[PDB]
């Protein structure tokens, strides 16, 4: 006859999102500002600020059977829905924008962070605000489809679900693309520098996933209202998820955002070690006693730092250390992290310190502060004892982003809301186990002929014929097919841009029109690139793809992979299959091929046990082709093809992909490669490549060692622009451009499948690669080095990817040291942790001292030790030697001051030469092998470095090691400057 | 067949790798237990021919046998089934978490004398099982040596072994070149040597003891036949400064394992019983003549005056000796070779080129240039 108790209690909080958040409700446009400093509607806040109306809303519905508890509900749930509808209009006025930034994901065509909570408009310009920040619109794509799924009605039109279509595409490139963040500040820094953001990358995905075949219009809706999304993308933002974790971006060791992403909203990470590891990694580094400090050496409001200045100088992060705000956010995070994995403990925990934050206000109603400043008096002590000064609150009173989780934790935590009920998409189950799966595999042959070969082999195949009514297609159609979905011609959308379609994608049956479709997967495609030429690639290729797909389904039925056997993947005399591919093939009937389960068979039985995807948008271009699919010496040639000119693309005729089929079929790999630098082939997945190798805390430089001229790739580059870069960094040269982007596929392939390669390189530099990887294939069979270059040229891609792979497992095949540190020295190659060494160093001493270039102490407090900046500074200091082999005694060198800094109880207290200690040790190794029986001639001099080529070659350890020398001649130089000694500790 | 692979096992991350065979970590979905698999490509990618291809399988065959003969022991790991298909051969055995021997001798370069006692007394004990059931390995490098979280060995690859029937001696060649006792070549040079018994695995056994306490293998250098009069000749020293600094029950017992002469080697049983592996058992009567009491007790009071003077002796660190011999001296010559294998660590592989050794220069250039 009453109201339960839970209506009761629902009032209390009803009453506190009213007083707190839908009082600032715009009447017009349901959006709401930040504050009342800040008049403004920012797109994260406001679907943040959103779920304590959202949860309430559910909270009353699930009681709905009074009117006035009926209409509290309405309003609660509407008042979301005008919000989120309010923020639609936002975005949907910048259609332009949206559209842009599809294909260039540039800053300066993103959607704008706020917005006038008035009008629905822009407030600040392009220019004038970091307006891009991929983890703001994905937490709008995430929550609408969530409160979709909950039921909210929110998107009204077919034109908003091709607008909702085209903000998938929008989020899509996160995983490749630079964004300021949460914190519209970009890197660490503050100074415009837009980064890669485990923030922006783990909220696309979880948005995507959440997008993932949802209607827009619920229950009621149709094929036309439902949202498709690519789990190529979605898979492609785990692997950066995996690599960046427990980092937040290469700048920042850590985000308490990150908790955004780990747990809740996003639930974005698939590995519990990692949720947990990171998450405590943000306990460790950042809470302290007033919350959670955003990201180490933040300075957002910490009283010393300049209001007015938008930007800051690089010596004022060092000014930040341990007295950053702390803001009571995160604490409301892990408090949801709780509810969600089910940790009482952990409620309770955050329950309690939040609830000793909350600044009283109005009528006793809790506030949550923005964050806790330390008072500037305080700045000295806390400098000294961490995180124990009291501090005051400061920002924004309250922080309507971080009140919504509270009144949303607090709902959860006191059995008012249900974690499915807020995330009725089921994300909160991401972090359980998910089984391997069986990948279907039906190998077909493209002409009859090919099929003899098989069954001469055993092999069971059907033609390409023979699949008909299914129809086999190569995966760029796939790509041009997507291409008109969320097209929209008033609107002005264009649909999904021309991306690469892997495995995940080309992996799935699809139903166009009625007819049932499958994709051959990318890596045979021929025309675009000579990967597909070498038969030993595509085995490779072939088994990391299906080790990518085994561990990376997330579809209803299994994945079948269609593998078209070509005539260049039989032997040269053409009537046997290649060796490489015949065991292939065989090793896929037995079931178990690069660690995957293979049940091959034909196409035709794979059609009930896999991935029927309708593709409904070509239901009644690409369609128009669809429409009709559906019813004297080679060497010399090129000589004359490129003293054409420069290529004309035109006809200027008396088609080199003519040219280029009979080297294809010869697979002579130095003219083909030429071909494909003449033609300009290049390949597709570059940019998911380098942002592999990027993501995982490398720099990328691709180009000849000297600076101007070596590009360093520190930011996920779009796809255009990357490959600019390497062309002009190619200084027109057009074998070295191919070799730029062919290795970096074999080094983002190493990385995914054996990242313990580059724990020794921080700056993983193509351009050299090419030329270390010349002078081991100088050595061996000995040769010249422009011989070499024609060598270079020749090999074949599994033989380049070996021989990379030679050079960087550290695989031997003028001395054997001398060529170990030619091949150290020259790629940059440093012990794990002597970027985080030097740092211990230098605060032992004013500088390091390379050929008179000095690295001093100051940098220490600038950077911290794991700062990758640091490591540039190092690094740059390391290559003003131009000799590699110079350099790495310049490295060990500087370890052996390491080693003996230890011992050594007193600080050198002055600058300290790493090249001269080489010298005397060149010099004291002279005067040892003097007196032993050393002749002038074995002592022979290096004619640049100074060095004899005796102590090159020389062992490391030993008597008379390199290293001993070095442990030798790193003592008189610390007679000269430090007087008196004590060496302690042994 | 694969199915019955998977109805019991999932792999889930690659260990290691081999030249045709893959070590990868699986999940025992009824037991939920960590083990390794190990995966052979029969067909080797192409490259095996079908002799290859056959012989490869009576290998494997073969190797499923060894490990079927000895089951239970506590230092090799046990085969706990073998599956075999046309294309691979999947083989599961116990996890361990850390990697080879060889891997742990970069991490540390002089591997401690406590260490290598209970790494051996192990190894001994392995070799005892194997000579008492009649059967040699021919292959005991580190690498073939792993290790579990409480460091214990796992003698693992007996891929080399062979069965002898009782009084037969082998003739093929088998093994890595370092670690192939003297007539190992010899019978590789020679036919009326009419073999070599189960006494091969005490050398090899043997030089793991100068390659664990030392870094380096007793007989290395660059070329191949030269390493091999090295070793049938048997020129081998504790050199200096390195090798002094250890105590004198360690060479003895490294010696008797080195005898180049097979009858005189010092089989496995005699092995355990040499001084070194000696424990204290703690309920001892040890009853002694009067003269056996008054050794005991100067032998007691020598002890601890011993022990007083032995630490007096320890030279403090200081600017002169690191000036005019770092390596003489035991602290800074340990911390040399500890950074020397942490920046040159990814130089140590398997094989010749890549061995120890090539990190040490322990003679002049001009001797090693001399020839
Ligand atoms: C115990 C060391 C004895 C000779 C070597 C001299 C040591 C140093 C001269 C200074 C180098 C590093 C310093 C970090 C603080």
């Amino acid at each position: 006859r009453s109201r339960s108790n839970s209506g009761v209690r629902l009032d209390g909080y009803a009453r506190l999102v009213q007083q707190t958040i839908l009082c600032h409700q715009n009447p017009v446009t349901g959006l709401l500002p930040a504050s009342y400093d800040q008049k403004d509607a920012w797109v994260r806040d406001n679907v943040y600020s959103i779920l304590a109306v959202w949860g309430l809303g559910l909270a009353y519905r699930k009681n709905a059977d009074r009117d006035e508890d009926k209409a509290k509900a309405y309003e609660l749930e509407q008042s979301v829905v005008k919000l989120m509808r309010g923020l639609l209009h936002c975005m949907i006025r910048q259609v332009d924008k949206v559209e842009s930034f599809k294909y260039s994901q540039s800053t300066k065509d993103s959607l704008h962070a706020k917005y006038n909570t008035k009008t629905c408009a822009t407030v600040v310009g392009d220019d004038q605000w970091g307006h891009l920040q991929l983890d703001a619109t994905s937490v709008y794509l995430l929550f609408l489809a969530q409160m979709t799924a909950s039921g909210l009605h929110i998107i009204h039109s077919l034109d908003e679900v091709n607008f909702i279509q085209n903000l998938v595409f929008y989020i899509e490139a996160a995983y490749k693309t630079a964004d300021f963040g949460i914190w519209e500040r970009g890197d660490k820094t503050n100074q415009g520098i837009s980064e890669l953001n485990a923030s922006s990358v783990g909220m696309a995905k979880a948005a995507l996933e959440a997008l993932d075949e949802l209607d827009l219009f619920g229950v009621k809706g149709g094929p036309q209202s439902v949202i498709h999304v690519l789990a190529d993308e979605v898979q492609h933002c785990q692997s950066i998820l995996n690599s960046l974790l427990p980092r937040a971006s290469t700048s920042k060791e850590v985000d308490a955002s990150l908790l955004s992403v780990v747990s809740f909203p996003a639930f974005a990470v698939e590995d519990s070690q990692l949720v947990e590891l990171t998450k405590q990694e943000i306990i460790t580094k950042l809470q302290g006693r007033y919350g959670c400090c955003r990201f180490l050496r933040d300075g957002y409001k910490t009283p010393k730092e300049d209001p007015n200045r938008l930007y800051y100088e690089p010596a004022e992060l060092k000014l930040f250390e341990n007295i950053e705000c702390e803001w009571p956010l995160f604490w409301t995070y892990f408090i949801l992290d709780g509810v969600f994995s089910g940790n009482a403990e952990q409620v309770q925990e955050y329950k309690e310190a939040l609830e000793a934050v909350l600044i009283k206000g109005k009528n006793g109603v809790p506030l949550l502060p923005e964050l806790y400043s330390v008072p500037p008096d305080r700045v000295d002590e806390e400098y000294q004892n961490p995180h124990t000064v009291d501090r005051v609150p400061m920002g924004k009173l309250p922080h309507m982003w971080g009140q919504s989780l509270y009144i949303l934790g607090s709902l959860m935590a006191e059995g008012f809301l249900a974690p499915g009920e807020i995330d009725p998409l089921n994300r909160r189950f991401s972090t359980v186990p998910k089984p391997d799966v069986v990948v279907q595999v039906s190998i077909l042959a493209e002409t009859e002929e090919i099929k003899t070969i098989l069954k001469d082999k055993g092999i069971y195949v059907e033609t390409i014929a023979e699949v008909y009514p299914i129809r086999v297609q190569p995966a760029r159609i796939l790509s041009h097919i997507y291409s008109s979905l969320g097209c929209n011609n008033r609107m002005k959308l264009s649909g999904r841009p021309y991306r690469h379609m892997g495995v995940l994608g080309t992996s799935k049956l699809y139903d166009i029109r009625k007819t049932i479709f499958t994709f051959t997967p990318q890596f045979i495609d021929q025309q675009q690139f000579y990967l597909a030429l070498d038969n030993k690639m595509i085995v490779e290729m072939l088994r990391t793809d299906l080790s990518y797909l085994c561990s990376r389904w997330r579809m209803t039925g299994q994945p079948t992979i269609t593998f078209p056997i070509s005539h260049s993947m039989l032997d040269e005399d053409g009537t046997s299959l290649n060796s490489s591919i015949l065991a292939a093939l065989r090793k896929m009937q037995d079931g178990y091929f690069g660690g995957a389960r293979v049940q091959t068979g034909k196409l035709s039985e794979f059609l009930t046990t896999s991935c029927c995807t309708h593709l409904s948008f070509m239901d009644p271009e690409v369609a128009r082709y669809l429409d009709h699919l559906l019813a004297e010496q080679a060497d010399i040639l090129y000589m004359l093809y490129t003293m054409k000119g420069p290529d004309w693309n035109t006809e200027l005729y008396n088609l080199l992909t003519e040219l280029y089929g009979k080297v294809g079929e010869i697979r002579h790999w130095g003219l083909i490669r030429y071909i494909s630098g003449i033609l300009r082939k290049k390949v597709e997945a570059l940019d998911e490549a380098c942002t592999d190798l990027l993501s995982h805390q490398k720099h990328l430089t691709v180009g000849l060692p000297p600076e101007p001229r070596e590009k360093t790739i520190s930011a996920p580059l779009p796809y255009e622009a990357l490959t600019q870069l390497i062309d002009e960094a190619s200084e027109g040269d057009m074998s070295i451009s191919i070799l730029t982007q062919e290795i970096m596929v074999y080094l983002a392939m190493y990385m995914r499948t054996q990242p313990g390669l580059f724990a020794e390189m921080f700056r993983l530099r193509i351009g050299l690669i090419i030329q270390v990887m010349a002078t081991e294939l100088a050595h061996s069979l000995r040769c010249s080095a422009e011989e070499a270059t024609e060598g270079l040229m020749n090999l074949s891609p599994s033989a380049m990817k070996n021989l990379l792979h030679h050079i960087l497992s550290g695989k031997e095949f003028q001395g054997q040291w001398q060529r170990r540190r030619r091949l150290d020295g020259a790629l940059n190659r440093v012990p794990v942790g002597f970027y985080q060494k030097v740092w211990k160093v230098l605060q032992k001493c004013h500088g390091l001292s390379v050929e008179g270039f000095v690295l001093p102490s100051s940098t220490t407090r600038e950077m911290t030790p794991g700062e990758i900046k640091f490591s540039v500074h190092v690094e740059s200091v390391l290559n003003r030697v131009p000799q590699p082999e110079y350099r790495q005694l310049l490295v060990e060198a500087i370890l052996v001051l390491t080693m003996l800094a230890d011992i050594e109880i007193h600080s050198i207290g002055s600058i300290i030469a790493v090249e001269k200690i080489v010298h005397i040790a060149n010099d004291l190794f002279l005067q040892e092998q003097k007196t032993l029986g050393a002749d002038d001639t074995m002592l022979a001099k290096d004619p640049a470095s100074g060095i004899c080529t005796l102590l090159y070659d020389s062992a490391p350890s030993g008597r008379f090691g390199t290293m001993t020398y070095l442990s030798k001649a790193a003592a008189t130089y610390v007679q000269e400057f430090l007087p008196h000694s004590i060496c302690a500790m042994q | 067949s694969a199915q019955d692979f998977y109805e019991n096992y999932e792999p889930k991350e690659i260990l290691g790798r081999g030249v045709s065979s893959v070590v990868r970590r699986c999940i025992h979905k009824p037991t939920s237990q960590e083990y390794a698999v190990k995966v052979i490509d029969v067909t080797g990618g192409g490259s095996f021919s079908p002799e290859e291809v056959r012989e490869l399988r009576e290998a494997t065959l073969k190797e499923v046998d060894i490990l079927r003969k000895v089951s239970g022991h506590p230092n090799i790991i046990q085969l706990k089934d073998t599956y075999e298909t046309n294309t691979f051969f999947f083989l599961v055995f116990d996890l361990m978490k850390r990697g080879e021997l060889f891997d742990y001798l970069t991490e540390k370069v002089t591997l401690s004398e406590k260490e290598t006692r209970k790494i051996m007394r192990a190894l001994l004990e392995v070799i005892c099982t194997l000579h008492k059931l009649n059967i040699v390995h021919r292959d005991l490098k580190p690498e073939n040596i792993l290790l579990d979280d409480n460091m214990n060995i796992k003698l693992t690859d007996f891929g080399f072994s062979c069965q002898l029937e009782p009084g037969e001696r082998l003739r093929e060649v088998c093994g890595t070149p370092s670690y192939l006792a003297p007539e190992i070549i010899e019978c590789s040079m020679n036919e009326d040597h009419p073999g070599y018994g189960k006494e091969v695995d005490m050398w090899s056994t043997g030089v793991i003891m100068y390659t664990l306490l030392a870094g380096s293998p007793p007989f290395w250098h660059r070329k191949q036949m030269l390493m091999l009069r090295m070793i049938m000749s048997g020129n081998y020293q504790f050199g200096s400064p390195e090798w002094d600094d250890y105590s004198d029950t360690v060479k003895d017992l490294v010696s008797r394992f080195l005898v180049v002469q097979p009858q005189n080697r010092y089989t496995a049983e005699e092995a355990l019983a040499h001084p070194f592996f000696q424990q204290y058992l703690v309920e001892e009567v040890r009853h002694f003549s009067p003269r056996g009491k008054f050794k005991v007790i100067a032998l007691t009071v020598l002890a601890s005056v011993r022990i007083y003077y032995q630490y007096r002796r320890v030279k403090p660190v200081t600017r002169e000796i690191v000036i005019r011999d770092p390596y003489a001296l035991r602290p800074l010559r340990r911390l040399i070779d500890a950074y020397a294998f942490r920046i040159y660590g990814h130089w140590v592989k398997k094989g010749q080129q890549q061995n120890r050794a090539a990190l040490f220069e322990n003679t002049p250039k001009a001797v090693l240039l001399s020839l």
